[PDB]
């Protein structure tokens, strides 16, 4: 939704729509860990205006890609007021949880079995107690296939245990499917609609 | 950054090798990176700069020999330049340089172009000898209009390719060198030269795929070489380079192929085994005489920036190499595969696979590095069904796009 | 190359032997009784027409007395000697009749040396003589130099003597002329009738062409029925003509009238990352932002200073010698105010950084700026002298003092520092002490308005104001500047518009500069909003740039292709 708003030509920028791209760089740094890149099908000066005039959330997005929670927190801490006239202040917290969230991640993709000690080491945390709580949320939450291990005090990460045999994934893929045939069936509804033009039909003839 | 200290380097060798002002730079960039050996080094590099009437890097080099002698005064608790020197270089150098311009100009009123282009290339030399940069360049930028001959245009590239290294114009080397072996015809061996010329600007330039395959080029024929780069050096920067760049198989084929690097190898038998154990899976004592390889070479001058990421990458290449055949590869073993700590690997290895080309889990309950094969098939669907998501939503994109464009929807 | 110069200096000695100790004399110049034994190859060399006088045929090729006349004892002379021994002793007088005999004589390069001198010599009190004699001898370098010079300094004095003794030719040329710098139109057209009335009826042809040069808003309305006065008896060929000759030549307003108060800029942030400084302006009436000429050879950590007479001069600063390098230079230089170039001037005694230029009694005081020579006087303030082109040291400052600002109020020299004030008094060359500030700041500028100096800001800066009263002698607290809080204004005293007006640049946390000028009220010690300066045409300027107030023709210049 926030890049349907700002993908929309504008000759004037507004607050609302300088709010809506700043609200976009949040969303982006909390969902997928960087600023999406704005398409190219694009908008007018709206563009042009609100990159130099939303600074301070580039700066955010540009500590968030130095990875450094704490880096991160210290400048959160610096640019404090800068973002307090946005009726919310938790989605910079969120920011900082999904940052954790994505180090945690990335954990999986490069450990197989890694202790709680050394996971809270290397993403920086209090204690095991807090990397223990982080796994079991974002487990609850259904981003980790992990397992972690008391006795021994060791988190064995895994893999995605879909082998792609299952029913579901079907019934997914022909969900998908027929709400790829109602887009097709809108499309040529649209397509014929427009053939319905007089402009086409005068080039036409 | 650089001027760290060791000993052991040998200055006798080091400065006989070359000549020139190669020589010249190569002795004054060792005494100014090698502290408790910058006095000799100093010493030597003045008792030869005042040889061929040198006037400005002189006063440097006389100045820094002052402050190395006059803290030599302090420390067990400075020489004089004899500036009759001064008197006597200047009155020889002006006359003898007047005495060749009269002749060269009395020349350009005789309009022959060999004979210009000789006596502006002696020109040039004699202001490279006074120490005069660009005033060699003019002389020689002016003996390349008037060329005649094949060999006439390739001593003027060999002209061009010798002071823009000095001038670390090393743009103007690479087109030179160009220029000189494309144009002809593609016991005499001149494109050997012109091959160790373009290795040695392209490892100066921050470049190492195309600089050691210019240097495995280099035939041992051309022996003499001392204007540019010694063949001892030669040999060691083709041999890092190619230990960092080339793989295994095409480490194997380009040294034995070429039949001159290994004379090369000969000539440095330590980077010779480093290669061989870079082969055998011996990187254990393939980076202990890296090491050994470092402090020696790391006082170079076009090396001493690029041999640490040279030997950073050398580093990456081993433990990809030795992890490769390898299911359940004990990190233990990998550890005592060299000096390393077993955290310190676990470190290095885990900054591997963030950058990637390693493809491993690193198992710290065990300390075992498992390699990671992902089923093609899991991977392909999943990232299908990422892409039909996302094409679904460039579709709503495109199709609100369409309905705003439509009912002329737009701020005004 | 050249041919052996140990030879070349032998035989150019030996000759000055045997032209001292009369040997080798096979001609002599009879010239007013006076002799001149010298030889034919000698007066060869630098003449060109001696050589049309001896090889040519005449009777003179074969005669040994030749009664040169038409010329000049001493000029002849130090002609001969300098083609005997090439020192050319070049005075401020005897540079007139030195010309005379090198263009009788058709002498190069004596030619050019002297035009070199006169193109240096070139000032307000010998335009006019200059350019008439530039006129009679065709010397066109010079006399287009000094027609540029003369259109700008006849319309500042028009008093000058030999102003009324020039060819009509000229005068038609120097009114025609669309370069005049005047405020009005009106006194180019009293300068034409004074010299009209000047002479009796001589005048009365060039008339009918005098006014047929100048617009016709004047054609019509008085001095017109002053010439009738003037008028020679019955004459009913001149009044009834320019009844009914005013019609073309299309009325136009001309270019003198084109000067506007401006801001003028110095080492300002330079848009192109090639450079490193750049020179711009603010137009407080056009709403624009005009290019200026870059400072010569990049002059940086230079002082400006603006003449009553509307000039702009350049002293101290320093070049990057031949990263950190950069060599302190002493030149002067003079800048254009049509051309957009400056013109170098006589240098100074000693370098200088960032120095304090400041002009009183047609004087440019140059006050301390970091100074080579570190003496016990390490202040080295020397004027400027703006008719003789010449520098004279002055009487040294009490107290050595660093980062300072001077100004000029009574005809006096007012420099201000940290926390003391010394003035200077031109006339008996003495320092007197002044009273005392109880704030210690620096690194701040002052503007002299009126009989007031106003030292704002000061040590970034902040927005203290302390007004000090010549008539008084006192540093009184007037107000602080209502700026926004937690940044750092960068101010710039200057008078404009009769009033004190500042030019204030702030910059707020995580924000780029705003630009914006503040007028202050006097009597009410207020600082008003004169004018917001949008950021769509003026963009970053730096920290190391200073302002100073001007006039400029938007017509010269050029408008700087920016990006808002």
């Amino acid at each position: 939704f926030y890049e349907q708003a700002i993908t929309t030509p504008a000759m004037a920028v507004s607050h609302i729509m300088l709010e809506s791209y700043k609200k976009y760089i949040l969303v982006s740094l909390i969902l997928l860990g960087k600023v999406q890149q704005l398409p190219k099908y694009t908008s007018q000066i709206v563009g042009r205006f609100i990159k130099p005039l939303s600074n301070a959330y580039h700066e955010l997005a540009q500590v968030y890609s130095t990875n450094n929670p704490s880096e991160l927190r210290n400048l959160v801490n610096k640019h404090s007021e800068t973002f307090t006239r946005d009726n919310n202040m938790g989605l910079v917290k969120q920011c900082l949880s999904s940052l954790y969230k994505k180090n945690i991640q990335r954990l999986t993709k490069t450990f197989l079995t890694l202790s709680l000690q050394d996971m809270a080491s290397r993403v920086q945390l209090s204690g095991p107690q807090e990397a223990e709580k982080y796994v079991l949320h974002m487990i609850e939450d259904g981003e980790i296939f992990a397992s972690i291990n008391q006795k021994d005090g060791m988190v064995s990460f895994h893999d995605n245990p879909e082998k792609y045999n299952n029913p579901a994934m079907l019934h997914n893929i022909d969900q998908e499917m027929l709400k790829c045939i109602e887009l097709d069936e809108r499309l040529k509804a649209m397509d014929q609609e427009i053939t319905v033009n007089p402009q086409f039909v005068q080039k036409s003839m | 950054n650089y001027v760290v200290e060791n000993p052991s380097l040998d200055l006798e060798q080091y400065a006989a090798s070359y000549s020139g002002l190669m020589r010249i730079e190569r002795l004054q960039f060792i005494a100014d990176h090698c502290p408790t050996l910058r006095v000799e080094a100093l010493k030597m590099a003045l008792s030869f700069v005042q040889r061929t009437f040198n006037v400005d890097m002189y006063e440097e080099i006389h100045r820094k020999l002052s402050e190395a002698t006059r803290e030599l005064q302090n420390a067990p608790d400075p020489p004089a330049l004899d500036t009759a020197w001064v008197e006597a270089t200047r009155k020889k150098a002006l006359l003898k340089l007047e005495k060749l311009d009269t002749d060269l100009k009395n020349y350009k009123g005789n309009s022959i172009k060999e004979s210009i282009r000789r006596g502006h290339d002696d020109l040039g030399d004699h202001y490279l000898d006074c120490g005069d940069l660009s005033n060699a360049l003019k002389c020689y930028s002016r003996a390349r209009d008037y060329c005649t001959s094949a060999k006439h245009v390739i001593n003027m590239c060999l002209n061009v390719i010798k002071v823009s290294v000095y001038l670390q114009n090393w743009s103007h080397v690479l087109s030179y060198v160009s220029k000189a072996e494309s144009t002809p015809e593609i016991t005499q061996a001149i494109l050997t030269k012109l091959k160790c010329a373009a290795g040695l600007a392209e490892l100066a330039a921050r470049k190492y795929k195309q600089a050691a395959k210019c240097l495995l080029l280099a035939s041992f024929d051309h022996c003499d070489f001392p204007e540019l780069l010694s063949p001892s050096n030669v040999a060691i920067y083709g041999g890092l380079c190619a230990l960092a760049t080339f793989d295994r198989q095409e480490l194997q084929r380009n040294v034995i192929s070429s039949s001159s690097f290994k004379l090369f190898l000969e000539l440095e038998p330590q980077v010779r085994d480093i290669i061989f154990k870079f082969y055998e899976s011996k990187y254990a004592s393939c980076l202990k005489m890296l090491d050994e390889m470092k402090d020696n070479l790391l006082l170079d001058m076009y090396l001493a920036p690029h041999v640490r990421t040279l030997y950073t990458q050398i580093r990456n290449r081993a433990l990809i190499q030795y992890f490769s055949p390898y299911v359940s590869a004990d990190m233990h073993r990998m550890a005592a595969a060299f000096n390393t700590t077993v955290a310190a690997l676990e470190d290095e290895l885990t900054q591997l696979i963030l950058e990637g080309l390693i493809s491993a889990r690193v198992d710290s309950h065990s300390k075992i590095l498992y390699a990671r094969d992902v089923d093609q098939r899991s991977t392909t669907f999943e990232k299908s069904l990422l892409m039909g998501k996302e094409f679904q939503r460039r579709a709503k994109a495109m199709m609100l796009r369409a309905a705003v464009l439509r009912n002329q929807i737009h701020v005004k | 190359r050249q041919i052996n110069t140990e030879y070349a200096v032998s035989l150019l000695e030996q000759l000055k032997l045997f032209y001292e100790q009369q040997l080798f004399t096979d001609i002599v110049l009879i010239v007013e009784g006076t002799e001149f034994p010298c030889h034919k190859m000698v007066l060869a060399t630098c003449s060109s027409y001696f050589r049309a006088m001896f090889m040519s045929g005449l009777s003179e090729s074969k005669q040994t007395h030749v009664h040169l006349r038409n010329v000049d004892a001493a000029t002849l002379q130090i002609i001969i000697t300098y083609a005997y021994t090439g020192n050319l002793a070049m005075n401020d007088s005897t540079v007139e009749q030195l010309y005379e005999t090198a263009c009788f004589l058709q002498v190069e390069d004596v030619l050019q040396r002297c035009r070199e001198y006169l193109i240096k010599k070139i000032n307000a009190e010998n335009c006019v003589r200059l350019l008439s004699f530039a006129d009679l001898f065709s010397c066109e370098e010079l006399k287009q130099s000094a027609k540029r010079m003369v259109e700008h300094k006849f319309t500042a004095v028009y008093h000058q003597d030999a102003f009324m003794q020039l060819s009509h030719d000229l005068l038609i040329d120097i009114l025609s002329s669309d370069n005049l710098n005047v405020e009005k139109e009106e006194t180019v057209r009293e300068a034409a009738m004074l010299w009209l009335e000047y002479n009796t009826e001589s005048r009365s042809q060039y008339l009918s062409s005098v006014l047929s040069q100048i617009r016709i808003d004047a054609l019509s309305e008085v001095t017109q029925r002053a010439w009738f006065q003037g008028l020679p008896p019955n004459d009913k060929s001149v009044v009834v003509q320019g009844l009914y000759k005013d019609m073309p030549k299309f009325f136009k307003p001309r270019l003198g009238m084109t000067k506007e108060e401006m801001m003028i800029f110095i080492e300002a942030s330079s848009e192109n990352p090639c450079s490193l400084y750049s020179s711009v302006c603010y137009s407080p009436q056009a709403e624009k932002v005009y290019k200026l000429c870059s400072p010569p050879a990049d002059l940086h950590k230079v002082g400006t200073v603006v003449t009553p007479d509307n000039d702009i001069y350049i002293a101290g600063g320093q070049v990057p010698l031949k990263q950190t390098a950069f060599r302190t230079v002493n030149c002067f230089y003079w800048f254009d105010a049509q051309q957009n170039t400056w013109f170098p001037k006589t240098p100074m005694l000693f370098v200088r950084i960032k120095p304090s230029l400041v002009c009183c009694e047609g004087y440019i005081y140059a006050i301390g700026g970091d100074s080579v020579g570190g003496e016990l006087n390490r202040r080295t303030v020397e004027r400027y002298d703006t008719e003789k082109d010449e520098w004279t040291m002055v009487s040294p400052l009490p107290c050595a003092w660093q980062w300072s600002a001077a100004v000029v109020v009574h005809d006096c020299i007012y420099v201000m520092t940290l926390n003391l004030m010394y003035c200077y008094f031109p006339r008996s060359d003495s320092w007197v002490e002044m009273a005392m500030r109880q704030t210690s700041r620096s690194f701040a500028s002052a503007a002299a308005f009126g009989d007031k100096i106003f030292y704002i800001g000061g040590l970034g800066s902040s927005v203290t104001v302390e007004i000090y009263d010549v008539n008084k002698n006192e540093w009184k607290m007037a107000a602080n500047i209502p700026a926004k809080r937690y940044s750092d204004p960068c101010v710039r005293a200057v008078v404009i518009s009769n009033s004190l007006c500042v030019f204030m640049r702030e910059t707020h946390l995580n924000e780029r500069a705003k630009y914006v000028t503040y007028q202050y009220d006097l009597e009410l010690d207020r600082w008003s909003l004169r004018q917001h300066i949008s950021e769509r045409v003026l963009w970053d300027l730096g920290r190391d740039f200073r302002c100073t107030v001007g006039k400029l023709y938007p017509s010269c210049l050029e408008e700087s292709p920016w990006k808002p």
